[PDB]
């Protein structure tokens, strides 16, 4: 019933942004900057 | 790749995150439950656009289908863009996934499920009067190794998702029924 | 040594395994003396935090609880999803010792 | 410990929770000798800094400072948007003790 | 010195040479007493540790086997593929040595 | 404290202000011994440097030194837009003394 | 005060500018005892090295071979070009003394 479209619509999402999320890993990895742990602490 | 004719200019699809469906403002604004059905998309009609409802973005297989496309639903437009677009699994092949029942199985089109992110962009050719300037431009913003091996995702995984109503004849027969979300069939 | 988050937090006394898969629902940082933190929440309800170096922690750990906290915040930025965490359940809120993400 | 922000900035003195849910406009970072702090400013109008390492803060104050910073830069070039801020008011640029994004 | 690393593996005693050619499937980051280490497999069933940092370390090891546990982090959240692992074969799970990605 | 880069710069001996509003043409970096530093060129013609640490730098500028170089890698990488630089001019290239990016 | 990358080059014994002019394409990483090098390589043929820290490097070339590293790994992740690298070429592989990149 209009079940068959929310689990449609809730399916779907489900499957963006599960993909939003790799590009998100793919981009902001750009920016990721790396610390030297033995020399702050 | 992929190609799609689009009227909307490279720093508009910049400062969107991409090309976005009709209603998306931009690609990571969950802001907006937006209506996302593939079988809803495949028969839509948007004047002035290639296929973009219904939380879709249509492509084609080819830079002469994105022309010929271009030239019926943007014709008489004095600059339009063909995008070349890189295969990813947010990419459905139309004909595969709704089968018998795809609306226009002629049009060849593969959608992208939640519009095209720019990184996935490969670049764009400039198109005056209706004439392909073959130059060209090239997406910097490119993420060359990573799409570089992907594919479009497989009409398995698009089964699921094709949003056929729960009523239609399609979610009580092969493959659909097999792949049916609960209140389909 | 262990080969698995559930083996390695099988090793120590009073921590828990918790199968989250989901990504970070919030993600708080402070510097305040005394309690130079992080917690993370999810939207099932529970909070965790990455604690405070302190006595209890030998100095090989130190530089570790540092890490994690690096590891923390970008999970957050992207969105990656946890797979699950080996708490510390002897702390409000649980403390973190292990994190494993997949796929 | 504290499980949310607004309970860890009440154990302070001269904290104040701004809530802001919106993105960082700009990062002024700066390597002058006596103000190495970074500055952000908000839309509207809001500006905040992380201070210098000076006295006002324990030995352990110095690696989260060094956090935030990265915290900051990080959050503005990402574009993330900051939910809340706990900061030290009785300076002008109001200080971060701690900062909290959701998602 | 060495210009590869099959040739810079080849200098060592219990070393072996595994080409993966895939992404890591998972990563575990442990900050355990004395499990302070990062375990990565790959879909294929291969396990590999970055060793907890022992004895025989050097200082230059103790700084490159935190080197190695920052790639390993970048590696799986890019979804970079490694092409080849020099690792020691004589610890469990087997432990990285050197690390190659092509292209 | 000052609350924006014009104002920073303005505190001290031999500084300006570049308003520069573009990206980074090039970027060098050099490790090679007693010239440790970091170029940076801008389509406009202009070159500066950050300087290699010495005996003109208190503590918090040899932390501070590394971050403004560790900024300039990731903006320069990204393409990213800086806003102004405050140098002093006294040096050549001029040097480097703060930062500030708009968005 | 080099402002270029040859110009710093022509100031010790033993060095060569190359010009590279593409992206890395292979990276290395040993954690190997005696042996914590990177080893990059380009579609030339041409394979250089950032050497292992020695007591022969001050503390200022420590800090910059670490800083190197971090470099040529976030290029190649980026697949961002390199253009000229100056190398000490009196071993094997060349060292890395400065890398410059442009555009």
């Amino acid at each position: 019933g209009d079940t068959c479209n929310e689990e449609t619509q809730n399916l779907s999402t489900i499957y963006l942004r599960e993909y939003q999320s790799k590009v998100k890993r793919q981009i902001f990895s750009d920016y990721q900057s790396e610390v030297d742990i033995y020399n702050r602490i | 790749r992929l190609y799609r004719a689009d009227s909307r200019p490279p720093d508009e699809i910049k400062r969107s995150g991409g090309l976005m469906p009709r209603g998306h403002n931009e690609y990571f604004d969950r802001g907006t439950q937006m209506n996302i059905n593939l079988y809803d998309h495949a028969r839509g009609t948007q004047t002035g656009f290639v296929r973009y409802d219904d939380g879709y973005v249509s492509t084609s297989l080819s830079l002469r289908s994105a022309h010929l496309a271009g030239q019926s639903i943007l014709s008489g437009y004095s600059t339009y863009y063909i995008y070349v677009i890189a295969t990813a699994p947010n990419m459905f092949n139309v004909n595969d996934v709704l089968g018998v029942y795809s609306p226009h199985p002629y049009e060849q089109e593969v959608s992208a499920l939640g519009g095209i992110p720019y990184s996935q962009i490969y670049g764009w050719y400039r198109v005056n009067f209706g004439v392909i300037d073959e130059r060209l431009h090239r997406n910097r913003e490119y993420r060359d190794r990573y799409y570089r091996n992907l594919n479009i995702a497989p009409a398995e995984d698009g089964y699921r998702l094709a949003g056929f109503p729960p009523d239609h004849q399609a979610w009580r027969e092969e493959p659909w029924i097999h792949h049916a979300p609960q209140g389909c069939g | 040594a262990p080969q698995t988050i559930t083996e390695l937090c099988s090793e120590y006394r009073n921590t828990q395994i918790y199968t989250i898969n989901d990504k970070i629902l919030s993600y708080t940082e402070s510097m305040a003396g005394k309690r130079e933190m992080v917690i993370i929440t999810f939207k099932s309800g529970e909070t965790f935090q990455v604690e405070v170096p302190g006595s209890q922690h030998i100095d090989s750990q130190k530089k570790a609880i540092e890490r994690m906290k690096d590891t923390l915040r970008i999970t957050y930025l992207t969105e990656t999803k946890i797979d699950k965490l080996c708490v510390w359940n002897n702390k409000t809120p649980n403390s973190i010792a292990a994190i494993s993400m997949k796929n």
